[PDB]
């Protein structure tokens, strides 16, 4: 705001307002699995064993 | 975002597969590991005889 009055009372109101905000969210979510399985052998019992 | 990996081996004979090896060292790899895949027979009875 200016406010002259008879050319020689000046007047200035000068206001300024200034909002930043800043929001920042971050997930993550990592799930792993692994299952191994070695079938090696068959191991069977003979038909004559004591 | 969404990676989403799922991975599945089977071997049948050979060496133990694990992820990191290469398909020319499992083929190499089978020089004592075999395993049999097709088979053959005959009835059982046909093999009582004179
Ligand atoms: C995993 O996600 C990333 C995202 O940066 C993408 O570039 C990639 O292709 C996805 N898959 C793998 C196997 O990395």
């Amino acid at each position: 705001t200016e406010l002259a009055l008879f050319s020689r009372v000046n007047g200035k109101f000068s206001t300024e307002f200034q909002r930043m905000k800043t929001l920042q969210v971050k997930d993550q979510a990592v799930t792993t699995r692994v299952q191994v399985r070695n079938r090696i052998y068959t191991v069977k019992t003979t038909p004559t064993s004591e | 975002l969404s990676n989403r990996t799922n991975s599945r081996v089977q071997s049948f004979g050979g060496v133990p597969f694990y992820p990191g090896i290469t398909l020319e060292t499992w083929q190499k790899g089978i020089t004592n590991h075999l395993v049999a895949i097709d088979r053959a027979g005959l009835p059982l009875h046909f093999f009582i005889k004179p």
